[PDB]
């Protein structure tokens, strides 16, 4: 009859987080957790039907029948771990509900923070807010023909560096007002 | 009073004209569902069964053992390879559960192979008990996978118990009902020198009935001859027991004591 | 494990399609799913094993064929917008078995095929004051234009496909975010050293692969016909 | 192989009397494998008339049916439960003990 797991949480790399699902059902055959990551098909995590708690590496799962509650439990946590992760409870009828799926966003820890908009020209250009704090949020365009991207974490894995950024362009247009409506550090490197 | 739910599988391997599979579940004694390999359908077999679950209980469970009778018939080749055996075998299965008067439970899952123990499942140990070398291989395999496993006791322990709580309030008017039984004592010379004496009840639902014979009120030490309990096909039963001679029958039905004293 | 085709595909209104799933595990089960956003998956027909089929929640404007044991397809008879989804095949040895999951299929059906764009693509060069300030240069790609929202893209340098220093929106933005068809863009970033991007034999390739229309569909417009293919831009390294 | 040859009781519903109406039950059990032939007889026929229960299940894994007629018992008229079964090499036909 009825799932519940939350839309999103996020977490810091290196870190723990605890994924909850209570579900309601007419009967039950055993609980489930799946990861989808973007784009991709869900795969098993685990299976728990008695009470207590799993440990497969990094990832624990947990149930309590009395309840109807079980979480998933995710250690050390690694940018990889981001996806969305779907709980299902098998009703007595052997049928599955499924939870909306958590996404679960995880930050990564900035070391050295830089913050900076920088202009690229075409090999028409694009502004690039780079190198902030996991803490700053970059807000939507809202203004006419101005796009806007949400934040985007990459890993340069060699150099063992990670970085955050959002890109900002139109055909209208300046990067010193492009992340206008955003809340951005106040040392943000604004190249002349 | 102790009730039980069970589900039985039986498949058959090269059947004469004979389903190849039949499915049958019970409440205590009475038939509440059925399913074969001909009619492909799972039916109620109890108008309480009927009138309380809805078309979707025995859509979805029509489906269900369509899958389980196509899993058994596979089970019931690997068994027969396994044995060398060519011909027509037979493969059974029984699981269920009972609620006891005093509120405590008992699960029970059980294979068989021409009609004879085959593997018996042991939910406080999570293991199967094998009878023979086959068996044992089976056992192997399935211990393997301890999903399954903890599926099962949890099934035996919670789901079957809410089953059968569920199926004993829709069939209360038949299941909780007791119709006292009517007893008699007759009497008769046999061979020369040899009186019989028989204490004969009938009429009693449930089947479950206690009947002995007492001298001068203690238990006998000669040989008491014990009839079987029968349905007399009204939804009651019949049974007797009987004696060679201060005689009296003792009978307990249902938190009832009866004597006839002879 | 699953097999599941086509990987995208777009139809237009009252088309008929078909969706065709295998599994090589020895399953008994197989289920037809589709996912849409803010809910949890919805079962469309499954069926029990071979020679057995039956409803899901949400059966109507599908139908199935349990072809054998392996194989089990799902048919759109009438395609309509609100079958625009995620549709994912899935199989399962039953009891307390879990699924196991084809790769999924991207479906979107459309009144018309008329807005149907593959994307321009262009590289921006990373920022000198970037170079100087960092030692890192970032390179970044734009998908732009396009429709409906059926894209990959990937980095390839000096010919060879990278993740490491790569980040791609996981979602599109809407172009004209107050249409109903509004067209897509995506962006996508590459970061190497500023050695690495001051090297002039390097050289750095953004590949957007489009899946549109087939060569079945009839285009009559004066535009060029909207198919599967891939855009891409490049960039060399410069001192 | 171990094959269970069925136990046959005959029996009626009621204490029998003589010109009052009853039921005559032929109950047939603990047989192994499941393949089965019961007919009630008068007087050596067939009745046709007959009723019985579905194929039923033991736990000892064995198998039992209920068959069963309505009748108004005579002194003169013989009933029995005739059964055939693999074990059996010819059909067994069991007679009412006449209560
Ligand atoms: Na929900
Ligand atoms: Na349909
Ligand atoms: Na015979």
């Amino acid at each position: 009859q009825n799932i519940d797991q939350p839309t999103e949480m996020t977490a810091t790399e290196g870190a723990i987080v605890q994924i909850n699902c209570t579900y309601q059902t007419s009967g039950f055959n055993g609980l489930f957790w799946y990861q989808q990551h973007a784009g991709e098909a869900p795969t098993f995590l685990s299976y728990n039907v008695l009470d207590g708690l799993e440990e497969k590496g990094r990832f624990s799962s947990f149930l309590s029948r009395s309840k109807g509650y079980s979480y998933l439990l995710l250690k050390e946590l690694q940018m990889k771990d981001s996806a969305s992760y779907l709980c299902a409870a098998m009703d007595s009828n052997y049928q599955l509900i499924w939870g909306a799926g958590t996404k679960l966003i995880i930050k990564p820890d900035i070391q050295n923070p830089d913050p900076a908009v920088y202009q690229l020209r075409d090999s028409k250009s694009v502004c690039l807010f780079t190198d902030f704090d996991s803490q700053t949020n970059v807000s939507q365009s809202k203004d006419s023909d101005v796009y806007i991207t949400d934040k985007c974490v990459l890993d340069m894995r060699s150099m063992d560096f990670k970085s955050n950024s959002a890109v900002a362009w139109s055909n209208k247009f300046a990067c010193a007002n492009a992340f206008n409506n955003s809340i951005i550090p106040e040392d943000t490197f604004f190249p002349s | 009073r102790t009730h039980s739910l069970r589900y039985f599988r039986l498949g058959v391997s090269d059947p004469i004209h004979v389903p190849e599979f039949i499915s049958v579940g019970y409440v205590d004694s009475h038939p509440i569902t059925t399913y074969d390999s001909v009619t492909r359908q799972k039916e109620p077999r109890a108008p309480w069964m009927a009138e309380n679950l809805a078309p979707d209980h025995w859509e979805r469970y029509t489906q269900l053992l369509r899958g389980w009778q196509q899993m058994f018939k596979v089970e019931l080749k690997r068994l027969q390879r396994h044995y060398n055996h060519s011909g027509s075998h037979t493969y059974q299965r029984m699981i269920g559960c009972e609620l006891l008067e005093d509120g405590s439970t008992t699960g029970f899952l059980q294979y068989a192979y021409d009609g004879q123990d085959f593997l018996i499942f042991n939910k406080d140990t999570l293991s199967w008990l094998a009878v023979d070398n086959v068996a044992h291989t089976i056992k192997q395999a399935w211990e393997a996978n301890q999903h399954e496993l903890l599926y099962q006791k949890n099934w035996l322990e919670e789901e079957c118990i809410a089953w059968l709580k569920r199926f004993l309030e829709y069939g209360k008017d038949t299941l909780q009902r007791t119709e006292p039984p009517l007893v008699r004592v007759n009497r008769k010379e046999t061979f020369p020198g040899v009186t019989a004496l028989f204490c004969k009840a009938h009429g009693f639902y449930p089947p479950e009935i206690y009947m002995t014979w007492m001298k001068n009120g203690e238990e006998i030490v000669q040989e008491i001859d014990y009839g079987d309990i029968l349905p007399s096909g009204d939804g009651t039963y019949q049974a007797w027991a009987s004696i060679e001679l201060l005689y009296s029958c003792h009978v307990e039905h249902s938190g009832v004591h009866m004597v006839l004293q002879v | 494990g699953v097999t599941q085709t086509p990987k995208f595909q777009v139809l237009k209104t009252g088309q008929s399609m078909t969706l065709q799933c295998a599994q090589d595990m020895n399953h008994n089960s197989m289920y037809w799913y589709r996912q849409d956003p803010g809910m949890g998956l919805r079962l469309i027909y499954y069926s029990a094993s071979e020679g057995t089929t039956d409803k899901g929640e949400v059966p109507n404007g599908y139908n199935v064929s349990r072809l054998n044991k392996r194989e089990f397809s799902l048919r759109l008879e009438s395609a309509a917008p609100s079958q625009t989804s995620v549709y994912f095949c899935a199989s399962s040895g039953g009891d307390s078995g879990e699924l196991f999951f084809g790769e999924g299929s991207r479906l979107t059906v459309l009144e018309d095929l008329k807005n149907v764009f593959p994307p321009e693509v262009a590289v921006f060069e990373p920022s000198e004051a970037e170079i100087s300030h960092t030692q890192k240069a970032t390179l970044v790609c734009l998908a732009t234009g396009f429709y409906p929202d059926h894209v990959e893209l990937s980095w390839w340098v000096n010919g060879k496909e990278v993740h490491s220093g790569v980040c791609t929106d996981p979602q599109p933005l809407k172009e004209q975010p107050a249409l109903n068809d509004s067209r897509y863009a995506l962006s996508s970033r590459l970061r190497v050293s500023a050695t690495f991007w001051q090297n002039p034999r390097n050289h750095f390739r953004c590949q957007v692969q489009f899946y549109g229309l087939s060569e079945n569909d009839e285009w009559t417009q004066d535009r060029a016909k909207p198919v599967t293919q891939i855009v891409s831009a490049e960039a060399w390294g410069r001192a | 192989m171990i094959q269970r040859t069925p136990k046959i009781q005959v029996y009626s519903r009621h204490p029998a009397e003589n010109g009052k109406s009853n039921f005559l039950n032929c109950y047939v059990s603990g047989f192994h494998p499941s393949d089965i032939e019961v007919d009630l007889l008068k007087n050596g026929e067939r009745i046709e008339k007959v009723e019985h229960s579905d194929l039923s299940f033991s736990k000892d894994w064995s198998f039992y049916l209920l068959y069963y007629t309505e009748f108004t018992p005579t002194e003169k008229d013989e009933y029995a439960c005739r059964v055939n079964h693999v074990t059996l090499s010819q059909p067994k036909i069991v007679k009412w003990d006449r209560d």
